[PDB]
């Protein structure tokens, strides 16, 4: 019937309210600015009207401070407010799953449903606590999903070797917020640092100012966020106010020469002035998307992101099987270790010396801070490691139990004193 | 004159890397420091030194280690090098559990408190950092003094960085590059001046290393 | 404001209101994805059962 | 590599004394290096600040470097030196600023050099003048000043704080 079309929207809004309630109740920029909320555990719809008000104020703070857009700026505004937007993910994990994508946030991917991967850092859960959002990069070309996207890096970094492109008409995007730059890194990449240097170099004056100019400099860290309704006008207004400040021939010769071809000529104007971000609240599950392999994926990326099929495709001999085993010894990947043990037959002498790129010996690597107890137990039980052998190159004269006690790892210490007198 | 660096063995090297601080202090993780430690180990191993790598020592362990090395017999050795990589403040270095003063570290290496090390270079390299993690919205050195001590401070983690994992620090890798390239025809002071020229000048968008020198002669590593 | 109450035509009043039936109904008609439906039902009511048409997000 | 000392003017020198023969020796040896010395006798404990302010706002475009001898026995050194960090002294950017002091906290700048000593003319100043007279056209300033360190230690010890990015030769 039709009630199923309304209960779905109600539940979607209810679920999206919790990723905003977490960000607003937690975090501290929102009480250092005046946006914080009260911690509740199960937030209501009050976590969305706050976002709406914030976006309205952020839009006003530029729209009411600009001029009047006499005769030409309205065309530039309309070419942007009526365009087609697609979002690019670029992760190194396995998300296609045949015919349905499913991209989850950190707070869900580590919500007692343990997994592997991630590119988050510290402070992200302290200042903002936006670790419960799915991040995307915007693409203003307007061309369809079945294409080749013309961007690879968001600010300066490649997040993965598989771009997952989705259109902005999905019902899931209705509760996502935009930001003209990285939420945590308010800076804009420099003109020399910006991608597609063949474009910026054509205008040596345009790239001289798009290098440091942060947004909302009242706190040097606060960034303006726009909801779905106000995201299209905000980027156009900020572009216009930037343009009416830059002194270049682009302003008259190219930004009003991109009107008929809003492909590269717009995707290189807007992705050079700004570096936009889209944040979908909790989960991006859909059947309409596109997976484009930008570049081949390395052993390190397949190990870190437990891409088991990709790992099995990359590993073809034993010389790289031992390298992948070392990669799994680091980072504490238990699934990778089990997969490699189930296929290859290793020998105790294979791990007798650290391969190039690894700075620690076998026992120190097995016993260090972020070590894995599964791998340590397997190595001790298969006789590939000596429990009482002392370190020689780092902290000479100490044993693995010294690391276990030193870092306060009760499980590892108990596992260590099961296989040796120590 | 020079420091007569043609002894049988050329000194002793100590590298102390602190990366995983106690949760009580509430300090960051200092990612990408093992690369710095390995770079320093290789750089000073190519210089015929005897490197000793020590990782994550508490406040009371650093003092014990320093007292254990100051009581050795450096009579056949030419110099002594010590490298410290951790957090800190303007005039103090941090262990994993608590801050430890730098003055007390070098008292064991005085001319009168260490007879085997007199008229010999004693190099101390400090890479201290402090993050501005004030989650609401974001100038001196207490220096000891003696006849043959040289200090090289760098209290700066860089003006900014991206989400890419850091490959160390520009100070340390620049120092290693100059040691690899120039430290067979140049004095140490000139090498440090070139390190100053590279860091904080070619790394412009902020601090700059300060070179406190009390050496009474010239240092040629060859 | 209150039409969400009348949306719940499957009047399982004062109970779990057949949460399995809601799971079945959600992924038909509008073609909801299973990994979205599981989050929907999880956030519908924690600790098992008893949503009883709360609609207390307002 | 090195700095540039081929400007029309070698630089400005200010010798501040606070109450003699060492000051006269410094004047002679620095005038020998084609400097422009402005000897000032005992000044007020605050008079020095506006003295630096007057010389901070000048036109050093033809001057190679700056030297400020502070031969004295109290005003904070933070405000004396901070006039010159490039932004204020736009003329003095990328050029050496030497501060020779005889009488510790240190300010960190771009091209500042310091050289302290201890109260017990003076052996430090006599050694400095003798080394500058003997080696000024051969040795770098660092080597000259460490020779001064050796001389003073052979007969406390001066400490040198350097932020210079290039070598310095007085010719
Ligand atoms: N079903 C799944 N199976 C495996 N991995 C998954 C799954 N769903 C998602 N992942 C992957 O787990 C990772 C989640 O990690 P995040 O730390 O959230 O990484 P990301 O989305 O890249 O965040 C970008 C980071 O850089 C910038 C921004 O400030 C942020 O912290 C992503 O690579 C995502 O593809
Ligand atoms: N998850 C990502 O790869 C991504 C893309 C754009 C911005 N931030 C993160």
């Amino acid at each position: 019937a039709a009630a199923a079309g309304k209960i779905g929207a109600f539940l979607r809004k209810a679920v999206a309210a919790q990723s905003y309630g977490l960000m607003f109740a937690n975090g501290k920029l929102f009480e250092a600015t005046g946006d914080a909320l009260e911690k509740r555990g199960q937030y209501g719809f009050s976590a969305l009207q706050r976002l709406d008000g914030l976006s309205r104020r952020n839009l006003a703070a530029v729209e009411a401070r600009l001029g009047a857009l006499d005769s030409a700026e309205r065309g530039l505004k309309e070419r942007i407010m009526t365009g087609a937007w697609h979002f690019r993910h670029q992760s190194n994990a396995a998300l296609d799953d045949g015919k349905t994508a499913a991209i989850a946030s950190n707070h869900l991917l580590a919500r007692e449903s343990r997994s592997s991967g991630g590119n988050t850092f510290a402070g992200d859960k302290a200042l903002l606590s936006n670790h419960d959002f799915v991040f995307f990069g915007v693409e203003f070309s307007g061309r369809g999903k079945q294409d080749k996207p013309l961007n690879h890096k968001h600010s300066t970094m490649d997040f993965g070797a598989n771009a997952y492109v989705v259109p902005d008409t999905l019902p899931a995007c209705r509760h996502g917020y935009l930001t003209l730059t990285d939420h945590f890194f308010n800076r804009v990449p420099g003109g020399r640092e910006a991608e597609h240097q063949d474009f910026v170099g054509s205008f040596p004056q345009m790239g001289a100012e798009t290098g440091r100019w942060i947004h909302e400099g009242k706190y040097r860290q606060n960034a303006p966020i726009f909801n779905y309704r106000d995201m299209k006008a905000a980027v156009a207004l900020h572009l216009i106010e930037f343009l009416r400040d830059s002194k270049d021939a682009a302003f008259k010769a190219y930004v009003f020469d991109q009107a008929m071809q809003s492909g590269q000529a717009l995707d290189r104007v807007l992705n050079s002035v700004f570096q936009a971000e889209f944040h979908i609240p909790r989960l991006m599950a859909t059947t309409d998307y596109a997976k484009h392999p930008l570049r081949p994926m390395l052993l390190k990326e397949a190990v870190d992101s437990v891409n088991l099929p990709a790992l099995s495709g990359l590993v073809s001999s034993k010389g790289d099987a031992v390298t992948a085993m070392w990669h799994a010894i680091d980072k504490g990947k238990d699934a990778v270790a089990a997969h490699l043990l189930g296929n290859w037959r290793f020998e105790a002498g294979d791990f007798a010396s650290a391969p190039p790129g690894f700075y620690h010996e076998l026992n120190y690597a097995l016993s260090e801070h972020g070590a894995s107890v599964y791998i340590l137990d397997q190595f001790l039980s298969r006789g590939w490691a000596a429990v009482n052998a002392p370190f020689e190159h780092v902290n000479s004269g100490e044993t693995m139990l010294d690391n276990a006690v030193k870092y306060g790892n009760r499980e590892m210490a108990a596992a260590l004193i099961k296989h040796g007198a120590d | 004159n020079s420091y007569k660096m043609d002894y049988p063995e050329m000194g002793l090297c100590i590298i102390i890397n602190n990366k995983n601080f106690h949760k009580s202090t509430g300090m960051t993780s200092r990612s990408g420091t093992d690369v710095d430690a390995a770079n320093l180990r290789e750089t000073f191993r190519n210089l015929k030194y005897e490197v000793r790598n020590k990782n994550d020592l508490t406040r009371e362990e650093i003092v014990e280690l320093m007292r254990d090395v100051s009581k050795e017999d450096h009579s056949k050795r030419s110099s002594f090098v010590c490298v410290l990589l951790s957090h800190g403040e303007e005039g103090i270095i941090f262990g994993t559990n608590g801050p430890v003063d730098l003055k007390k570290i070098t008292n064991f290496f005085r001319g009168d408190r260490c007879r085997s090390l007199t008229g010999k270079p004693k190099l101390f390299i400090i890479q201290a950092c402090r993050g501005t993690e004030l989650d609401c919205g974001i100038a001196c050195h207490k220096i000891p003094v003696e006849a043959d001590f040289l200090y090289a401070y760098s209290t700066a983690p860089g003006y900014y960085s991206w989400r890419n994992s850091k490959d160390g620090s520009w100070f340390i890798q620049s120092l290693c590059a100059m040691l690899k390239q120039y430290a067979d025809k140049l004095e140490f002071m000139h090498i440090l001046t070139r390190v100053n020229r590279k860091v904080a000048t070619e790394f412009e968008s902020k601090q700059i290393p300060c070179i406190v020198s009390m050496l009474t002669k010239e240092l040629y590593f060859y | 404001i209150r039409e969400a109450f009348r949306v719940f035509d499957k009047d399982g009043n004062g109970y779990i209101s057949a949460a399995e039936l809601r799971h079945v109904m959600t992924n038909l008609g509008e073609k909801l994805t299973d990994e979205e439906v599981d989050e929907m039902i999880r956030e519908a009511d924690i600790d098992g059962d008893g949503q009883v048409n709360y609609e207390e997000f307002v």
